[PDB]
């Protein structure tokens, strides 16, 4: 099925736990499509960005499994402002920040962090991620689940 | 091609 119909149900404010069928199924398909990184990031920002706070995790934690799934070409993707923007506007006051719950927000900063060391590479995302910290929103680097993978 | 760093 399409991208959105498998993120759709992975992300679907109804589920009564993780669907991680739907989650690989998502991951599987933007390996497939030649636009599936594009594509994704833009679909997967958009419900990260939603009011429904399960429809928000889920896509969090689909997310990271996109992230070790889909290799080189989605970090390109997440790598740029455009998605990056996206993610900033959950976490600062001035948009949605203050309508959004604490455990999405720390979710958040917890994968940005992750980033900035797991993908050196990426210089798009350290600016991001200092620039929280420099305007405060970020008071200490978090401390973070051990993945030796992380480089 | 991309967007700049959006600012608070």
């Amino acid at each position: 099925e399409s991208l959105e119909s498998w993120l759709n149900k992975a992300t679907n404010p109804s589920n009564r736990q993780e669907d991680w069928e739907y989650i690989i199924g998502f991951c599987d398909q933007i390996n497939k499509e030649l636009e599936g990184p594009q594509i994704a990031v833009r679909l997967l920002a958009h419900k990260i960005q939603s009011p429904q706070e399960w429809e928000a995790l889920q896509a969090l934690t689909v997310l990271e499994a996109c992230m070790k799934n889909c290799g080189r070409r989605f970090h390109n993707e997440v790598g740029k402002f455009r998605f990056l923007n996206e993610l900033i506007k959950v976490v600062s006051p001035k948009y949605l920040g203050d309508r959004v719950s604490e455990k999405v927000k720390t979710k958040v900063i917890e994968l940005l962090y992750s980033w900035t060391m797991a993908l050196p590479e990426e210089a798009k995302i350290k600016d991001a991620y200092h620039m929280l910290k420099r305007q405060g929103i970020v008071q200490s680097d978090p401390p973070i689940p051990v993945d030796r993978t992380l480089i | 091609s991309d967007e700049d760093l959006l600012h608070i």
